[PDB]
RNA sequence: AGGACCGAACCGACUAAUGUUGAAAAAUUAGCGGAUGACUUGUGGCUGGGGGUGAAAGGCCAAUCAAACCGGGAGAUAGCU
RNA sequence: GCUCGCCGGAAGACCAAGGGUUCCUGUCCAACGUUAAUCGGGGCAGGGUGAGUCGACCCCUAAGGCGAGGCCGAAAGGCGUAGUCGAUGGGAAACAGGUUAAUAUUCCUGUACUUGGUGUUACUGCGAAGGGGGGACGGAGAAGGCUAUGUUGGCCGGGCGACGGUUGUCCCGGUUUAAGCGUGUAGGCUGGUUUUCCAGGCAAAUCCGGAAAAUCAAGGCUGAGGCGUGAUGACGAGGCACUACGGUGCUGAAGCAACAAAUGCCCUGCUUCCAGGAAAAGCCUCUAAGCAUCAGGUAACAUCAAAUCGUACCCCAAACCGACACAGGUGGUCAGGUAGAGAAUACCAAGGCGCUUGAGAGAACUCGGGUGAAGGAACUAGGCAAAAUGGUGCCGUAACUUCGGGAGAAGGCACGCUGAUAUGUAGGUGAGGUCCCUCGCGGAUGGAGCUGAAAUCAGUCGAAGAUACCAGCUGGCUGCAACUGUUUAUUAAAAACACAGCACUGUGCAAACACGAAAGUGGACGUAUACGGUGUGACGCCUGCCCGGUGCCGGAAGGUUAAUU
């Protein structure tokens, strides 16, 4: 079983966007910025424990950082992980 | 059977082909096959060490019994086959105990024939005996040079070795090249001549036919520049020098054999 | 017209990559040279 | 059946014109040869510089080849400008 | 927005490589864009890539790489065994419909499938680094059966026409449905079953191979498509109604048949040829040491698992390789209509574009084209270039020849349309009815319906009917090279190189020879009907004299002659 520290660290922030709102309203799916090393099982366990809801399935993808510019200084944002987690239509968290 | 093609195209006019109705037409005996991939004439350094090799048709290797060490058990010829690895035909043989092998097909060997190896075998074509038990003047092929090593002499289509003399532990053979050699009397040989003697009569007819066999074109030394052949150079057709190899050794009559170890076994050179 | 540079990431890594350099004494020498010069990128790897 | 025939793709490059500070450090246009074969093509691999490879032109080996490229001996030497 | 023009085997669509945010939205026009710019692949900000089934990762190997020991080598290192890596190849599993500004076989809806684990039950000899089978493989050719797809009819909905006519034999549009499951068909392959024995498969084996009898000879395996189900579902012209004129919601008919037909599928088949056509694992099976009322295995039921990485966008291109938003290059897949042999060509569909300087004028001259009186190569180094020929079917076709050719030699005639033969012929396809039974995706007759060349005769229009695009100029004498090929990437394609054939010569196998201070390797898992070197160059008739010079081969009496002593 996954420990408490791991599950306390794997969730970073709730993502906010129009697609997130559409998914939440339609399929009761919430979108989370998670740890880069977090697997679907850890995400599910952390959402079940720390959020106290019930989970069907986790969808994950990695967002690549954008190569940007700051006054003739090339710079790159980091990669982060995004999780589509489906809550089984009984909580509306 | 030797037949010439009709000249319905320039590449077919001079083609002469060797067709044998008795060769098997199906796939060969698979448990006796190996993969035998091509080298192009390159050694393990990756350098061309033998020129004019490359391409040609993919071939599979057939394990052939050159030793014939299953003495005393009769075997029956099952079928004659085509072997892309050599000029001779090979014959699949079934032993009484259920073991199958490929042998070099001697002249006249046909399906249903009976063969045997050992000291107590009859003097029939296809039968293998130690040369101590073979009468003087016989005609043999697949001749051993060491006992139990396997046949190494007279293995090409139409070739044979005559037993000239015999005294003591050695016999005197007459080789296909015309050379008289001494061989230990306990080396084994197969009675008869190697089959497919009509092999020399084939005419390839065109360049691509030789390319199918994996031989690349030869470029004359006199056609290149002196930087890459001793024959090279000149304004027009010029030679003015004694012929040599690409590496400078005379190539018209100069002898290259130097083996003092085996010189004792040669009664007389091919001359 | 076909030009000389025809990219292939696998061939690039196998010919000039970090592990190919580390495989021989002379490749290790080129790595040491580039470290002494302070190249910000030792090889083609990234 | 065929290194068979005519002819697209595909592979080439015989002629002419244009272009020649080009659209292009070798092309365009109109014609042209081969087009089931010694054919052509993708991917990967091997051969290393007095060495490789070459159906042989001293051809090709990264727009470089009668001895590649980079670094070093090195401020070579220069009765010459 | 309406007109016009261009591509349409692409200038449309989708992958792989490669690139990396170029994708979508808001905003801005300084610089970049060969002009302007409100626009942009430009700047700035925010958003966007969802997988048990697709790919990688993974299991398995090829070429090849590395390589414990090992062999070799002044050092560095080189080769290689057992091993271990290495795809461009083998190996489990998902389809339709809908949805975003941008993702979808990944989200949703519906219906599936695969491999492994955990438990329960029943039965039961399981077991591998070993054996056997399988996986497992070429070129070409031909037929038959299909489907994708298309056309037409039938049906459903709509229409009655800006100018003569248009209730009809008229016009427009639609007529779609997957994987999976069940059936096991056209067709391909092979004789089954049971005993007894055995010098083989390194041991063993009940498995494979072999020998001998009994008996029945129809059993077994593979197999496109069709049909049923999936599916009373979904989709669906069109209508109703809103819209901030993007788009949103609901309703929603018909949803059949015949014919034609692939380069796709049956087919990893069949026939045929010689140049004789990977490997290993997954898989099935056999036992061994062993375990032995335990493990293990077979089968049914339930539960659990299928992680990680990729997924936007370009991809014949303004995003890749070419310094550029560069007339260049870049592997694979899809493949509609009319004409046509055709993926040629012309005009079009779906879809996508008008190529990021324009406006005038209508000089010389340059470029790319059209036509030309009379003459017709008089041009010129040379008919360079241009002009000309050009299809199908039929008649006819010389010297010479290696008997195949030459040959499409040359040359000549017909060709459109309408009607009749014949309200659609020859042919192809094929329903209803009937008959039989191994009863079914069966067979025999039946010919409805559909589709449909070629020709003959008459008639008819034009200057012209292979009317456009497309599409051989032909003949005669002669040099060289036999021929197909190859070559100076970028001024030379040839008479040069190669070539099949010929000859000489070396080479007896630890071969000669070549790469290597060596170990080793190629030659070759070949063995003199083989392999290397050299010259010549299909074929026909032939290949004369000289061994004094130089080379090579053979000899070893005599003269000379090194280290050595
Ligand atoms: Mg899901
Ligand atoms: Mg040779
Ligand atoms: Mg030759
Ligand atoms: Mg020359
Ligand atoms: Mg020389
Ligand atoms: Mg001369
Ligand atoms: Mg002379
Ligand atoms: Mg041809
Ligand atoms: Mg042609
Ligand atoms: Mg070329
Ligand atoms: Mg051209
Ligand atoms: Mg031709
Ligand atoms: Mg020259
Ligand atoms: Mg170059
Ligand atoms: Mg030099
Ligand atoms: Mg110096
Ligand atoms: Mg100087
Ligand atoms: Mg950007
Ligand atoms: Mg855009
Ligand atoms: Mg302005
Ligand atoms: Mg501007
Ligand atoms: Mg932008
Ligand atoms: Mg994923
Ligand atoms: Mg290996
Ligand atoms: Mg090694
Ligand atoms: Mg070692
Ligand atoms: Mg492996
Ligand atoms: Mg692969
Ligand atoms: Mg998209
Ligand atoms: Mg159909
Ligand atoms: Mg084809
Ligand atoms: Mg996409
Ligand atoms: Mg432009
Ligand atoms: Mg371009
Ligand atoms: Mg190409
Ligand atoms: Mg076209
Ligand atoms: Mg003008
Ligand atoms: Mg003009
Ligand atoms: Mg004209
Ligand atoms: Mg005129
Ligand atoms: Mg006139
Ligand atoms: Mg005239
Ligand atoms: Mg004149
Ligand atoms: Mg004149
Ligand atoms: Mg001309
Ligand atoms: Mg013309
Ligand atoms: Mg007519
Ligand atoms: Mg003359
Ligand atoms: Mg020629
Ligand atoms: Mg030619
Ligand atoms: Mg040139
Ligand atoms: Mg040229
Ligand atoms: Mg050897
Ligand atoms: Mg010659």
């Amino acid at each position: 079983m996954i420990r408490e520290e791991r599950l306390l660290k794997v969730l970073r922030a709730p993502h906010v966007s129009e697609k997130a709102s559409t998914a939440m309203e339609k399929s009761n799916t919430i979108v989370l910025k998670v740890a880069k090393d977090a697997t679907k099982a850890e995400i599910k366990a952390a959402v079940q424990k720390l959020f106290e809801v019930e989970v069907e399935v986790v969808n994950t993808l990695v967002v690549k950082g954008k190569v940007k510019r700051h006054g003739q200084r090339i710079g790159r944002r980091s990669d982060w992980k995004k999780a589509y987690v489906t809550l089984k239509e009984g909580q509306n968290l | 059977a030797v037949v010439k093609c009709k000249p319905t195209s320039p590449g077919r006019r001079h083609v002469v082909k060797v067709v044998n109705p008795e060769l098997h037409k199906g796939k060969p005996f698979a448990p006796l096959l190996e993969k035998n991939s091509k080298s192009g004439g390159r050694n393990n350094n990756g350098r061309i060490t033998t020129r004019h090799i490359g391409g040609g048709h993919k071939q599979a290797y057939r394990i052939v019994d050159f030793k014939r060490n299953k003495d005393g058990i009769p075997a029956v010829v099952e079928r004659l086959e085509y072997d892309p690895n050599r000029s001779a035909n090979i014959a699949l043989v079934l032993y009484k105990d259920g073991e199958r092998r490929y042998i070099l097909a001697p002249k006249g060997l046909k399906a249903g024939d009976q063969i045997q190896s050992g000291v107590d075998a009859a003097i029939k074509p296809g039968n293998t005996l130690p040369m101590r038990n073979i009468p003087v003047g016989s005609t043999v092929h697949n001749v051993e040079m060491k006992p139990g090593k396997g046949g190494q002499l007279a293995r090409s289509a139409g070739t044979y070795v005559q037993i000239v003399a015999r005294d003591g532990a050695y016999v005197t053979l007459r080789l296909r090249s015309g050379e008289m050699r001494k061989v230990e009397a306990d080396c084994r040989a197969t009675l008869g001549e190697v089959g497919n003697a009509e092999h020399m009569l084939r005419v390839l007819g065109k360049a691509g036919a030789a390319r199918w066999r994996g031989v690349r074109p030869t470029v004359r030394g006199t056609a290149m520049n002196p930087v890459d052949h001793p024959h090279g150079g000149g304004e027009g057709r010029n030679f003015g020098k004694h012929p040599v190899t690409p590496w400078g050794v005379q190539t018209k009559g100069k002898k290259t054999r130097s083996n003092k170890r085996t010189d004792k076994f040669i009664v007389r050179r091919r001359s | 017209m076909k030009r000389t540079f025809q990219p292939s990431v696998l061939k690039r890594n196998r010919s000039h990559g970090f592990r190919a350099r580390m495989a021989t004494k002379n490749g290790r020498q080129v790595l040491a040279r580039r470290r002494a010069k302070g190249r910000a990128r030792l090889t083609v790897s990234k």
